[PDB]
């Protein structure tokens, strides 16, 4: 009935809409830079962990 | 950034979430008009004319 | 340029997509913290409530009333052709 | 007819779906070429930031 | 020079993801197509005709 349609719709677009905005943040984040502490010993450690 | 992902990870939950349920009440509503139809409530001249 | 409900569900889904702060490092903003974080909690709320509870109602009644005056999109004034006054007034 | 047009249509949805994945390829090695190009101006910045001092 | 480069590439994502989900949606729809035609070919005479 009618008012099923509308949630089948509505729930469609909601999740639609929201696909696109994790979309663009994956995207977002994939294109992300590591880190490069090479000039401190005292980093090497840090550095590994960030970029795993 | 990962803070992020989570948050679009988590409204992606919920948007999913609501794409179960729209479709559930797509199914249970489908049920009542079988349900109706079987016990002589309703018949397939009315739910054409729904329908279209 | 945009619908009324287009510009309520864009501000819906902005707001949803905002993450919370952590001003843990700031003791003079520990305040604003628990302000912003309690604030957009609450926003998120109201902004689900009206993507999957309000604007569908909206959408739904407005077919109903839509669909059936579609239909009776007129009055019969006068005694239409072939009825009793009875089942004109019914 | 039928089941020729079904076979047919089985084939182009392999051939889609072959060229989603040459896409993801497309798409992994622009995120790639985007990534070193923000990291080039990074460290560039970085360099300018230290000479400025 | 690298910051324009960037921009263009960036831009070239989002155009490469559009791309994806353009072809999603051809296989997907390819598949709705040979569902149909296979639950036509082995179904009874109305209910063939419902999926063809
Ligand atoms: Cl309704
Ligand atoms: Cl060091
Ligand atoms: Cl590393
Ligand atoms: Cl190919
Ligand atoms: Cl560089
Ligand atoms: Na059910
Ligand atoms: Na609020």
């Amino acid at each position: 009935t009618n008012a099923t349609t509308i949630t089948m719709d509505q729930g469609m677009a909601n999740q639609a809409s929201q696909a696109m905005q994790i979309q663009t943040y994956c995207n977002s984040v994939k294109q992300q830079v590591p880190v490069d502490f090479s000039q401190f010993p005292n980093l090497k450690d840090n550095q590994t962990q960030i970029n795993q | 950034g990962y803070k992020g992902l989570q948050v679009q990870a988590q409204n992606a939950v919920t948007a999913a979430t609501q794409m179960s349920n729209a479709w559930d009440s797509l199914t249970s509503d489908l049920g009542s008009l079988i349900t109706d139809l079987d016990k002589g409530i309703t018949s397939g001249d009315d739910i054409r004319q729904l329908w279209l | 340029q945009a619908s009324q409900a287009m510009q309520i569900q864009t501000y819906c889904n902005s707001v949803k997509q905002q993450v919370p702060v952590d001003f843990s490092q700031f003791p003079n903003l520990k305040d604003n913290q628990t302000q912003i974080n309690q604030g957009l909690d609450l926003a998120k709320g109201h902004a689900d409530l009206y993507l999957n509870t309000i604007q569908p109602q909206i959408i739904t009644n407005i077919s109903n009333i839509s669909n059936y005056f579609a239909l009776q999109n007129a009055i019969p004034a006068v005694l239409p052709p072939g009825s009793t006054k009875a089942q004109w007034l019914r | 007819q039928l089941s020729v047009i079904k076979e047919q249509a089985t084939e182009y949805q392999r051939l889609s779906s072959d060229t989603r994945l040459v896409i993801v390829n497309l798409n992994n090695n622009l995120i790639t070429d985007s990534s070193n190009f923000q990291g080039i101006v990074v460290n560039l910045n970085s360099k300018v930031q230290g000479d400025n001092g």
